[PDB]
RNA sequence: CGAUGUCGGCUCAUCACAUCCUGGGGCUGAAGUAGGUCCCAAGGGUAUGGCUGUUCGCCAUUUAAAGUGGUACGCGAGCUGGGUUUAGAACGUCGUGAGACAGUUCGGUCCCUAUCUGCCGUGGGCGCUGGAGAACUGAGGGGGGCUGCUCCUAGUACGAGAGGACCGGAGUGGACGCAUCACUGGUGUUCGGGUUGUCAUGCCAAUGGCACUGCCCGGUAGCUAAAUGCGGAAGAGAUAAGUGCUGAAAGCAUCUAAGCACGAAACUUGCCCCGAGAUGAGUUCUCCCUGACCCUUUAAGGGUCCUGAAGGAACGUUGAAGACGACGACGUUGAUAGGCCGGGUGUGUAAGCGCAGCGAUGCGUUGAGCUAACCGGUACUAAUGAACCGUGAGGCUUAACCU
RNA sequence: AAUUCCUUGUCGGGUAAGUUCCGACCUGCACGAAUGGCGUAAUGAUGGCCAGGCUGUCUCCACCCGAGACUCAGUGAAAU
RNA sequence: ACACAGGUGGUCAGGUAGAGAAUACCAAGGCGCUUGAGAGAACUCGGGUGAAGGAACUAGGCAAAAUGGUGCCGUAACUUC
RNA sequence: AGGACCGAACCGACUAAUGUUGAAAAAUUAGCGGAUGACUUGUGGCUGGGGGUGAAAGGCCAAUCAAACCGGGAGAUAGCU
């Protein structure tokens, strides 16, 4: 009965939260902005951030293990090539989420989640 | 199971007792750009607090 | 004589010199300040009530402020009442400390009980569950047969149903009183006692011998 | 946390060697007999010159369960079977003379010392 | 929590030596016998250890007269007199549940030696 | 009879008392222990099994006891479907036969999304006479109410002896209830590891996908019982049956007529929970609001302009709070959530490199790597001044103070 | 006894306890010889009974993963 | 009656494991099944795991759980051999 | 060799749960029987209603069958509602 559990369902089964947060994670990086639901938003800062600091340090462990997580090497390669770096001195928070209004088709809650300084 | 007898039109009535809707109230302006938002959201043209986030 | 309010930190243990494990229920007991006392002539009946900890001003209120003010002690989470008994006597801005229970030797502690949701009859009620197998369609944990027939005709109030369990006053009388620790703010009971831990609990002197 | 039905080895030279628990005595609706409850047993094994015989059925203190005892301290003390020791319906008191396998002090129990003062362990 | 730790840290022992699942411990154990207290020996392989702080515990097993003898200590607790090593056991699992189902033989467990 | 489905079981109960146990008491052909019988008493408690569809019953073994009844022989829009139980079939028995049995035997479809009442939970509204925030008082309602065994008194009273108490006290259990997660455990498809088959990431090495989480070994937080804490009370009042004091009517006797003492798990209290919609809407503390105009049938009248507080609520971050509402925390003068740091814990020595070995694989770096909901910290990220609702000093009468 | 009303017949066996089962007895209410009698290896999603293993069938339920239920948006029934 | 979980004859037979046209994973090819978004109550459905016990369930082990391959060794009564 | 054994396709339908205003006017899921034979199936043909066909249940003969369906006698008759 949820007390003190963390982790959101997304009507889901485990599997594929796994493989949805992996499939867009790589996205919020290889975009540095996306938009989506906003409960998925709020988990996906769970899934990302920790991408982010772990490529704070390169070495071949952390790719490798970055890329267990992720299973794609264009954004293991951002991740400690550039986004590593560039989140270097900064102590988490790196990514932020902008509420945007009701999706048409079917009302759900939106949010744009971009890493913090995307110039891109 | 079913109704015994019809119920009449003013339950109906008592029983959408609470179904009004509720206007919002809480539209703003952004300071930047003056289009409306509700709080704590993004304008259409992604003005938020003044600072253009987004862009699209 | 008066209790305390406090707060219920957690459990653990304390080691007996003769090997014995005593549980515990740790209980925070900052000082209780009096901000109002009541008497017959003006109120009824005696009583201190008291506040206890501290408020964020910004969510203080004007009226509770105004209140707070009066006795001229700080704002508090909140307020809660104590029935003097003839002899006891308090004095507005009082301070009151955890020593109160040095001895009393047991006591009744009060809290709000975790808060289960809407549990069905058998969590609730402890009832029976039916058959698993055997036959039984779509029946297992539902609550059984409510009632009689056309006598009655219809169902007894206080009938054992489902629905919410969890987060209600409970009180748990005589626990014994394990240690009392001002300079810490600790009670010491013996037990588990009401409610999550961080939520408030009222300690009182165990009525029952 | 013996029960009806509950099979358990024996730990004296009674000659049963596996009775079953027919019932858990030590008041109403009592369920589970365990550190060292006194249950009634009939006999299901027993060896060919015993001092009882299978079918037999009488009482016993159970002495190891895998459920085990908890002490002042908070630890356990669990068993890898069950085990008890056969006393006779109308005094309790063991129908063996030696005892088998270890033993817990819980059964300082004045009537069962002699277990205790024979029995290998614990 | 703070003020737990303050509680439980000032209950902990100070010198419980180091072993590991495998380990062959002997625990003297304090109790009474009859009208004495005193020092009684239980030996065997530490298949479980349990770690959290005053609350740390460890499943000693011991195959006595036949058949097994699991008992959990409660390393903080003043009836464990003393914990000492016997023999440094070479497992890896940190449960070392499966000795349940091995009889005499194929319980042995590999010196660690090092 | 334009349909009130049924025996037993299961689940859930609810009353009666003609009381099974526990409580009080009278008589006893009551020495004690233990009975018998009756009176009072319905607070609570009141068995698992073998056989049979059974209810019952018999039997086994418990127990303080295994109560008797009513409730559509309580309870199928609650389950079951063994019995009853259509259609198949068979035996026996009847019948020339079709067939039949209130004989037996084998097989053999149990629908219904709850409008109303009722019930369990939980909100919204308005009221409580200016409005608001609290803390209360406690009318009323609900919960609870069981009991074994051992020890002392005492091997005493009693008894020829066997045996063996009353009164009182002390322990420790059973069943039941509540709470809790500290301990012992369960689970823990979000943590770690091992491993089968196959596919992929070019290949090696390393990984990931799928096969019930592929199959497994463990396991954090939480939830949780088997786990560990607490409970039933004592006390008080008025009583039942009953035991009596004083005492006439009735010179005596008489517990009663007047007067008085006792007397039970029932009653009222005492204990826990709800509780002022207690409209008989209670009390206490604090807080906020100090502009004018017009009109009409002129009155507790309607409207306009200006005003808009206390507080509510909204929005966001949320919670051991939660179906939703609700309730609690927090919103930069900030630890509310996520992240981040450190720690714990779990797993159990990663990768990579080196050394040994023909190789599988070992050993070293290494208790390594990784590590959720945990603990201690930290404004990096998100919690924007605002909006809205609620007003602008609050009726008449009498009385007591007061000018 | 797919046959026996009385009937849970009696006795034996198995169980702690067995209206069923097996073995017996013969008092066949109301077996019996191609309306076949009595046997019978094998066969059987056939009926009855025992036992080992196995287990959430049960003591007595816990936890977890999922589809509903629940909330928002769109559509939008039914019996009566 | 439906863009209906039903019914409908024949031909073709890739890789790895496999006895196999079983089965798991794949290739070619084809698809995610025409309401979705959140919550993570009771209860229902469908699954996983479960301390001690082990048929005490029940009309009945109903349902579960369990067994499960290959090769050797080795297998009783009874029998129409 | 075999109305032989195990087991897919194919044929069937013993158990259970689900469903019961269904996804479905008889099914889904897990288990289940046969599976070289009295096997199974395509196409076309034949048998017709007191008639057929039936390894026999009163089974089947177009969602049905102790006498099909359609049209007619026909406004059968209804001392019943
Ligand atoms: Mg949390
Ligand atoms: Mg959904
Ligand atoms: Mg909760
Ligand atoms: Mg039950
Ligand atoms: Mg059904
Ligand atoms: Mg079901
Ligand atoms: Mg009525
Ligand atoms: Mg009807
Ligand atoms: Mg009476
Ligand atoms: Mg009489
Ligand atoms: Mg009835
Ligand atoms: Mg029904
Ligand atoms: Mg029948
Ligand atoms: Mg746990
Ligand atoms: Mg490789
Ligand atoms: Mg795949
Ligand atoms: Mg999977
Ligand atoms: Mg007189
Ligand atoms: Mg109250
Ligand atoms: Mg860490
Ligand atoms: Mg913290
Ligand atoms: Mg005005
Ligand atoms: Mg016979
Ligand atoms: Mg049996
Ligand atoms: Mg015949
Ligand atoms: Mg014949
Ligand atoms: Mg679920
Ligand atoms: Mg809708
Ligand atoms: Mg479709
Ligand atoms: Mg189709
Ligand atoms: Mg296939
Ligand atoms: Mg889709
Ligand atoms: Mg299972
Ligand atoms: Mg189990
Ligand atoms: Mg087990
Ligand atoms: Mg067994
Ligand atoms: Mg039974
Ligand atoms: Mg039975
Ligand atoms: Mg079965
Ligand atoms: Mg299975
Ligand atoms: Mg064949
Ligand atoms: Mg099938
Ligand atoms: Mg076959
Ligand atoms: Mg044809
Ligand atoms: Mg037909
Ligand atoms: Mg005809
Ligand atoms: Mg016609
Ligand atoms: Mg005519
Ligand atoms: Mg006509």
């Amino acid at each position: 009965m949820r007390h003190r559990k963390s982790g959101r369902q997304l009507n889901r089964n485990s599997s594929h939260r796994q493989a949805m947060f992996r499939n867009m994670a790589g996205s919020l990086v290889r975009h540095e902005i996306i938009k989506t639901t906003l409960p998925k938003a709020k988990e996906l800062r769970r899934v990302v951030e920790p991408l982010i600091t772990l490529a704070k340090t390169d070495s071949v462990a952390n790719r490798r293990l970055a890329f267990a997580r992720t299973r794609d090497n264009e954004i293991v390669a951002k991740l400690f090539n550039e986004l590593g770096p560039r989140f270097a001195s900064r102590a988490g928070g790196y990514t932020r989420i902008l509420k945007c209004g009701f999706r048409a088709g079917d009302n759900a809650p939106m949010a744009y989640i971009e890493l913090v300084d995307r110039s891109e | 199971a079913v109704q015994q007898n019809k119920p009449t039109r003013s339950k109906r009535g008592m029983r959408r007792s609470h179904d009004a809707l509720t206007a919002v109230t809480s539209l703003s302006v952004d300071k930047t750009s003056g289009e409306k938002h509700l709080r704590h959201h993004i304008t259409a043209d992604g003005y938020y607090r003044g600072r253009k986030v987004i862009a699209k | 004589m008066i209790g305390l309010v406090g707060k219920k930190v957690g459990m653990t243990r304390i080691f007996t010199e003769d090997g014995v494990s005593i549980p515990v229920t740790v209980i925070e007991v900052e000082a209780n300040r009096v901000t109002q006392v009541k008497d017959l002539a003006n109120d009824g009946y005696r009583a201190i009530q008291v506040t206890t900890g501290a408020k964020k001003a910004n969510r203080v209120t004007k009226p509770e402020a105004g209140h707070f003010a009066k006795a001229g002690v700080e704002a508090g989470r909140g307020l809660w009442e104590f029935r003097l008994a003839e002899g006891e006597e308090f004095t507005v801005g009082q301070s009151i400390s955890v020593e109160l229970f040095a001895d009393v030797k047991k006591v009744d502690v009060t809290g709000t009980s975790k808060g289960k949701g809407f549990a069905g009859t058998v969590k609730r009620w402890n009832f029976r569950t039916q058959d698993a197998t055997h036959g039984n369609s779509l029946s297992h944990r539902v609550p059984g047969s409510i009632g009689q027939n056309q006598t009655p005709g219809k169902v007894f109030k206080g009938k054992k149903m489902a629905g919410q369990m969890g987060n209600e006053r409970v009180t748990v009388q005589s626990l014994d009183v394990v240690r009392v620790d001002a300079e810490r703010n600790l009670l010491l009971v013996k037990g588990a006692v009401p409610g999550a831990t961080g939520s408030d609990l009222i300690v009182k002197p165990a009525v029952k011998a | 946390m013996i029960q009806e039905q509950t099979m358990l080895n024996v730990a004296d030279n009674s000659g049963a060697r596996r009775v079953m628990c027919i019932k858990v005595l030590g008041g109403s609706h009592r369920r589970y007999a365990g550190v060292g409850d006194i249950i009634k047993i009939t006999i299901k094994e027993a060896i060919p010159r015993g001092k009882v015989k299978k079918g037999d059925v009488l009482k016993a203190v159970v002495v190891r369960t895998k459920k085990g005892v908890r002490r002042p301290d908070g630890s356990v003390i669990r068993f890898d079977g069950n085990a008890c020791v056969l006393l006779n319906n109308n005094s309790e008191q063991p129908i063996g003379t030696r005892i088998f396998g270890p033993v817990t002090r819980e059964l300082r129990s004045e009537k069962f010392m002699k277990i205790i003062s024979l029995a290998p362990e614990v | 929590s703070n003020i737990i730790k303050q509680l439980e840290q000032e209950q902990m022992k100070q010198d419980v030596p180091s072993f590991r699942p495998g380990d062959t411990v002997e625990v003297k154990v304090w109790v009474v016998e009859g009208s004495k207290k005193r020092l009684q020996a239980f030996e065997g392989v530490v298949i479980a250890i349990r770690n959290r702080g005053l609350h740390s515990a460890f499943t000693v097993r011991k195959i006595s007269n036949g058949e097994g003898v699991e008992r959990v200590f409660q390393t903080h607790s003043p009836v464990v007199d003393s914990i000492s090593v016997k023999r440094r056991g070479a497992v890896r699992k940190a449960k070392l549940y499966y000795l349940r189902e091995r009889t005499g033989k194929a319980a042995r467990i590999k010196e660690r030696l090092n």
